[PDB]
């Protein structure tokens, strides 16, 4: 018993330590999917310009 | 009683979860080129700009 | 855990796929243009004076 | 079992810090950006071509 509070402790406490780390990460899902398909015309087109 | 209700509960859940790993493992052959592949992408970005 | 660290994999294979497809044609253009460029701007620039 | 959601937690949140530089949206539009920038100077540049020639 005593050994297994000790590992929850531990193990709260780095995930507290990582949330902090990630608040950048954390915010607004804006569909990852309509940012790729924009970098993708903006890549072509610097490419076909260079 | 109540032991007996929790085992009958957890004994449908593990059905339920070996389902759905059967159907993931027919597409993971291909997993030893990730970390290289990340790197990959990276590179050519901080090439770009 | 098994199947859930599984579909995150799966989800970053696919974005790093789609990238790679359109950087590669731009990083084997760059340095012929980046030299372009700026004797070009060099040029240029040393008639405004 | 408490242990075990945690370290599950901890697990996925290390996973996505990792990647973030080429997955997130954020750093990524900051990259189509800077290329949208470039391009459409590059097409100023070829529009006045003649222009530029002659001086």
């Amino acid at each position: 018993m005593s050994n297994s509070v000790e590992a929850l402790l531990e193990i709260s406490s780095s995930l507290k330590a990582l949330k902090e780390e990630c608040v950048d990460l954390c915010s607004s899902v804006t569909d990852g999917d309509k940012v790729i398909q924009s970098l993708r015309l903006a890549l072509t087109d610097f490419h076909q310009l260079t | 009683q109540l032991l007996i209700k929790q085992i009958r509960d957890m004994r449908s859940e593990h059905v339920a979860l070996q389902n759905q790993q059967k159907l993931a493992e027919k597409v993971d052959r291909k997993i030893s080129d990730k970390d290289e592949n990340i790197q990959k992408t990276r590179c050519m970005w901080n090439t770009i700009m | 855990r098994d199947l859930t660290l599984l579909q995150r994999e799966e989800r970053l294979r696919d974005l790093i796929e789609k990238q790679d497809e359109v950087l590669t044609p731009v990083v084997t253009s760059k340095d012929p243009f980046k030299d372009n460029y700026t004797t070009f701007a060099t040029a240029l620039d040393s008639t405004r004076h | 079992a408490e242990i075990n959601q945690k370290s599950l937690e901890l697990e996925l949140l290390r996973l996505e810090k990792e990647t973030a530089d080429i997955t997130h949206p954020l750093y990524l539009g900051q990259k189509h950006q800077a290329l949208q920038a470039m391009n459409s100077h590059l097409e100023a540049v070829l529009r006045e071509k003649r222009s530029l020639r002659q001086r």
